[PDB]
């Protein structure tokens, strides 16, 4: 069997300009569970990310919390890259603060 | 705590 | 309210060198306590909560020990379930097992399970009466039989019925200070236009535990669903929960619509409006 993930990107806490905060890419629905997921700035990929640990829910399907530390600025734009068996491209789903 | 005795399939 | 343990176990194999990477963690409610990882360097079972680090070093002995024997037992579920399957040697594949008991709010047995998937799809799983066995297909069938045989449901069922309880309620007095707090959603809402002509409105609930919750969108006090979304509750990642729900509305007639939160650390549930 092959479930492709879905994304969210989102804060920790609520977004404001120039505050530390938390950067979350939560990735769950997959399956098998091997699967590549990095935080972007700018087009580029952010080094310190840190996830969960594996687990799954009910129906079996794997999640993952992938989150590192940022500062929201009005001109870096924030993006969370997905690789899984079942994409043919890289899925990329952006930071949007009112999401 | 975890289960003490699995067994396998 | 009701409270839960539950411990998920996932190994994947490595078809072409070593043992099968081994994932273990342990929950109370929506809370993970411990881990093992198979590819961490200490080989021991890991505290994840501040209260579970209350436990001296015999506690930590014996859950790593029979955490590794749990890791064994699957790595010859593979192998089993390889030839049961007639696969090869050539892929990888997954076994997920998933176990543990609820109580209800007099904290006293309510309810065991104890599941297991092979490639992500249903294998063997215990009855709710804890004394029987559902399988999937005729190779589950035949664990089913060894198991029956060996009786296995009795011994699992005195785990679950018993020692699992007796966890949990270990668990939650040591961790009281967090365990038994329910943390309410913060709430507010947002208004977003999309043209002249429509406008979204969404409700937020953040920092919110349990995970459980109900946000509904009602129009003149009536219940609306169309024209709506409802993302998945996600982790905030410090131990709280966030969700949003959010509904098209025409612009001007914001005023009509009304969003409604159930959760249980809520005394009554809340109403929202623009």
């Amino acid at each position: 069997i092959q479930r492709t993930p879905k994304i969210q990107v989102y804060s920790r806490h609520p977004a404001e300009n120039g505050k530390s905060n938390f950067l979350n890419c939560y990735v769950s629905g997959f399956h098998p569970s091997d699967i590549e997921v990095d935080l972007l700035k700018n087009g580029e990929r952010i080094e310190k990310v840190e996830h969960s640990d594996l687990s799954f829910s009910k129906d079996w399907s794997f999640y993952l919390l992938y989150y590192t530390e940022f500062t929201p600025t009005e001109k870096d734009e924030y993006a969370c890259r997905v690789n899984h068996v079942t994409l043919s491209q890289p899925k990329i789903v952006k930071w949007d603060r009112d999401m | 705590g975890i289960w003490g005795f699995v067994f396998t399939l | 309210g009701s409270h839960s343990m539950r411990y998920f176990f996932t190994s994947v194999s490595r078809p072409g060198r070593g043992e099968p990477r081994f994932i273990a963690v342990g929950y109370v409610d929506d809370t993970q306590f411990v881990r093992f990882d198979s590819d961490a360097a200490s080989q021991r079972m890991e505290p994840r909560a501040p209260w579970i680090e209350q436990e001296g070093p015999e506690y930590w002995d014996g859950e790593t020990r029979k955490v590794k024997a749990h890791s064994q037992t699957h790595r010859v579920d593979l192998g089993t379930l390889r030839g049961y399957y007639n696969q090869s040697e050539a892929g990888s594949h997954t076994v997920q097992r998933m176990y543990g008991c609820d109580v209800g709010s007099d904290w006293r047995f309510l309810r065991g399970y104890h599941q297991y998937a092979y490639d992500g799809k249903d294998y063997i799983a215990l009855k709710e009466d804890l004394r029987s066995w559902t399988a999937a297909d005729m190779a589950a069938q035949t664990t089913k039989h060894k198991w029956e045989a060996a009786h296995v449901a009795e011994q699992l069922r005195a785990y679950l019925e018993g020692t699992c309880v007796e966890w949990l309620r270990r668990y939650l007095e040591n961790g009281k200070e967090t365990l038994q707090r329910t943390d309410a959603p913060k709430t507010h809402m947002t208004h977003h236009a999309v043209s002249d002509h429509e406008a979204t409105l969404r409700c937020w609930a953040l920092s919110f535990y349990p995970a459980e919750i109900t946000l509904t969108w009602q129009r003149d006090g009536e219940d609306q669903t169309q024209d709506t979304e409802l993302v998945e509750t996600r982790p905030a990642g410090d131990g709280t929960f966030q969700k949003w729900v959010a509904v098209v509305v025409p612009s001007g007639q914001e005023q009509r619509y009304t969003c409604h939160v159930q959760h249980e650390g809520l005394p009554k549930p809340l109403t929202l409006r623009w």
